[PDB]
RNA sequence: UUGGAUAAGGUGCCUAAAUAUUCGCUCAUGAGAUCCCAUAAAAGGUGUUGGUUCAUAUGAACUAGCCCUGAAAAUGGAUGGCGCUAAAGCGGA
């Protein structure tokens, strides 16, 4: 029982994401960069995956 | 359009920097062959360096120094960029500055000190004495107090 | 190296500023704010016969820009704060098992229960100064709410953490308690 | 006069030649400004170039004058725009950097400095093509631009270079950097 | 340094500079109590700093560390150390130069009453610039285990107001000395008046 | 042997000599630190510093400085140590 806004605003925070392909940060969907120092800030980028 | 009681206002507004490093400041150097002498910023050269004219009360010419080594006096004296030393020395001289500063408390302290220096025994045993006889003269005032 | 950078804040209508060294204290209908500045080089002045406080910055490389620029949008923020609460409205969702949200303690302290059906208490206090109500309108949100704009999404933030599933797949598990809407009053 | 200041790049107008040989009696000139600490280091920086550039080695050509030359308003401040060839430990590189200055010798010791400092390039690595004085129309480099601003004023924010002296390492009262 | 025994203000104060000034003025045979450090500065960040006392809190002697690199955590002993590391302290005179060194926590029962000195080149206002992380030693010793940190705090509070009643007295006696002074001036001769006024006083 | 004045090297303390002056750069949640020398690379970095080439005060692309990642081994631990960040680091003068 997920009314359908509820349901996207969870979305929002849990899915709608970017993640590093090198040590797995959640990122904003909008990001460039890594963030994480391990990494060493890498630009590569990937979209959290959808279901 | 003029201001009115704002110009009040303006004028007590503690600003937390006074003493700006521009044309027409006094300053003291305190580094180098000249120092404890006093020079006006003539031209700003770039954000450390500055050019600095003792117009010639002073002893210190025309040159380039480094920031650092100014220490900036509550004096200034309107003058235009461009002014050459001569031109200094009449502006300094009209609104006697120099006096300005000698009667402020740096200043005074500043040729307090030289005397200091410049003294002869016979001169310090004078003072010596005098704050003897001033001593005396203070603790028989203190006692009556008391 | 910019000579001069500057900024300018203008305060609102009903509110009673007053910075010393970097320590910005402000006041008005809700709340007294007080928040140090005194780890970055500024000399942010006031004017109180005209409005507006100018946050000023010699030298510095983009940096200082940078934080300057941000010192200027908490004033802006804390300004907001005493003239209208931020109210973080938090609205909480759930697939099969109904939260139990009770505020206790004067409207701090807000007890989660039941989250995805565990018969344990969450407990998540709130920081100094902010209100925690739940729903007139609708029925499942929660008002956080009171002055520091800091504070309060703190608290929001926190709540949130307390509700958040652990090992399970959280696309599938959209089950928590987060923020809607951002506002005042 | 002060010696703890200086830096004691002066620039040197050099004309030399090829020494005249049967074959080509009347050789052409060539001169150059070249920034340099001495005369003698002038004279060599002048051989190194006409090296690169022509046919002409110290020991075939014959320096017909080196001159030095005196700023002649070493007390007005100028825009000079300077144009380098640097080697970098990867490459070789141009580049155009301005520096407002009293006179053309203050310039290229602030850009020597500056290419130390900001790119590791020493001295053997860089050949200065060119300084001319910018009129500020013309200004690109925003570090110098904002000196050129009409009413320039700012505080000093620097600390005291007290003298040696007057530091004492001992101090009654903890001393204030604020000063006014 | 040709006092008989200097009391440093530690406060305010960046480590190892201070350390270093401190280590050639006891080199050269000059009593220093450096009082007051809780509050000495070191120019990392906390945690930055707080990693390096990890590290070397990590290299004890494997064999057995009753012997070996000892911890000492109270934040005058961490001083005490770093000046240590700074002197000949395996020869005699290295040995007593260590000695003459005296570091305390807060300020006790001669050294409230002594005058309080500062070195300007190892003072943090001076040394970092205000964009850099420092810290405070005292919160890196309790973060490392010294404990005793709020008392000594509280101590230096009460001091505190001591030392502000204490203040308010020497005010009040300076101003009567100035007014006697004043009065007294007019009562001496004239021409060493001018004498004294000639040269300051 | 006495005195002088240097070399290499240094000049925060250990350590005799600069907490010298002067211009930059650099913050490192395992900084860096001087021939032989006692290790680090490819590849990255919307870290910051300059540039260069382009387009319409923004958008690109590069480029090389320092810094970061890459960077994991066994007794505890080594720029020689302390420590240093308005350097006592790196490059100059
Ligand atoms: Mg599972
Ligand atoms: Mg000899
Ligand atoms: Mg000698
Ligand atoms: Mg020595
Ligand atoms: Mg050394």
């Amino acid at each position: 029982a997920i009314e359908p806004s509820l349901a996207q605003l969870a979305q929002k925070y849990n899915c709608q994401k970017l993640i590093c392909r090198k040590c797995y940060a959640r990122l904003h969907p909008r990001a460039t960069n890594c963030r994480n120092k391990k990494c060493g800030r890498t630009n590569q980028l990937r979209p959290k995956k959808k279901l | 359009v003029e201001l009115t009681e704002e110009e009040l206002y303006i004028s007590k507004k503690n600003l937390l920097f006074k003493r700006f490093v521009e044309p027409g400041r006094l300053c003291l150097i305190e580094y180098g062959p000249y120092a404890g002498k006093l020079c006006f910023i003539v031209d700003i050269v770039t954000i450390t360096r500055v050019i600095v004219d003792g117009a010639f009360i002073t002893g210190v010419p025309r040159m380039v120094i480094p920031l650092k080594r100014l220490k900036l006096l509550k004096e200034r004296i309107k003058i235009n960029k461009n002014c050459k030393s001569g031109f200094l020395r009449k502006t300094v001289n009209s609104t006697k500055v120099l006096e300005e500063f000698n009667n402020s408390k740096l200043g005074k302290k500043m040729i307090i000190k030289k005397k200091r220096d410049e003294a002869t025994d016979f001169e310090r045993f004078q003072v010596y004495f005098a704050k003897r006889e001033l001593k005396k003269k203070m603790t028989t005032i203190k006692n009556k107090k008391n | 190296k910019t000579i001069v950078s500057t900024q300018k804040v203008l305060i609102p209508e009903g509110v009673k500023v007053a910075i010393n060294a970097r320590k910005v204290t402000v006041s008005g209908k809700y709340g007294t704010l007080r928040r140090s500045f005194r780890h970055l080089p500024i000399d942010i002045r006031l004017n109180k016969l005209k409005k507006y406080i100018k946050v000023v910055m010699w030298f510095g490389v983009p940096d200082s820009l940078a934080c300057i620029r941000t010192v200027c949008t908490h004033l802006k923020n804390m300004f907001t704060g005493v003239t209208k609460k931020f109210l973080y409205k938090m609205r909480l969702v759930h697939a099969h098992f109904p939260i139990n949200s009770n505020i206790v303690d004067n409207n701090t302290r807000i007890e989660i229960r039941n989250y995805l059906g565990e018969k344990s208490v969450r407990f998540v206090k709130a920081l100094p100064g902010v209100v925690i109500e739940k729903s007139p309108n609708v029925k499942d949100e929660i008002y956080v709410s009171g002055a520091d704009i800091e504070n309060v999404s703190l608290t929001a933030a926190l709540i949130h953490q307390s509700v958040l599933c652990r090992n399970k797949d959280i696309r599938k598990f959209l089950d928590g308690i987060y923020v809607s809407e951002v506002t005042t009053v | 006069i002060d010696n703890s200041l200086n830096t004691n790049i002066h620039q040197y107008h050099i004309v030399g030649r090829a020494i005249p040989t049967a074959k080509d009696k009347n050789p052409n000139v060539y001169r150059m400004c070249i920034f340099a600490k001495n005369d003698t280091n002038a004279k060599s920086r002048f051989w190194y170039f006409m090296k690169k550039i022509n046919k002409l080695k110290k020991s075939n050509g014959e320096l017909l004058a080196c001159e030095q030359i005196k700023e002649r308003f070493p007390l007005r401040v100028k825009n000079y725009g300077v144009l380098l060839r640097y080697d970098s430990r990867t490459g070789t590189h141009n580049m155009y950097k301005e520096f407002r200055d009293t006179t053309k010798e203050g310039a290229i010791a602030q850009l020597y400095s500056e290419m130390a400092g900001r790119h590791r390039a020493r001295a053997s690595s860089i050949n200065i093509i060119r300084i001319s004085e910018i009129s500020s129309s013309l200004v690109r480099r925003p570090h110098i631009k904002q000196l050129l601003k009409r009413r320039l004023r700012f505080p000093a924010l620097h600390l005291p270079t007290l003298q040696k002296e007057y530091r004492k390492k001992f101090a009654s009262k903890r001393p204030s950097t604020y000063r006014m | 340094m040709y006092k008989k025994e200097y009391v440093i203000d530690c406060k305010g104060h960046l480590l190892g500079r201070l350390a270093s000034l401190i280590a050639k003025e006891l080199l050269n045979g000059q009593r220093i109590v450096a009082v007051r450090c809780e509050d000495i500065n070191i120019s990392g960040s906390l945690y930055r700093n707080k990693l390096k006392y990890q590290e070397f809190l990590r290299l004890r002697t494997n064999t057995n560390p009753k012997k070996g690199p000892l911890h000492l955590r109270e934040p005058s002993k961490i001083l005490w150390r770093c000046v240590r590391g700074m002197l000949p302290h395996k020869t005699y005179k290295g040995q007593l130069a260590l000695k003459k060194l005296k570091v305390c926590v807060g300020m006790p029962y001669p050294y409230d009453k002594k005058k309080k000195y500062v070195l300007p080149s190892a003072l943090r206002a001076f040394r970092l610039k205000k964009h850099r992380r420092y810290c405070r030693l005292g919160t890196l010793s309790s973060r490392v285990g010294w404990n005793y940190d709020t008392l000594v705090k509280k101590n230096e509070v009460l001091r505190k107001q001591v030392s502000k009643a204490y203040y308010k007295k020497k005010v009040n006696n300076l101003n009567e000395k100035k007014e006697i002074k004043t009065e007294a001036l007019n009562l001496i001769n004239p021409e060493q008046r001018q004498v004294l006024e000639n040269f300051g006083y």
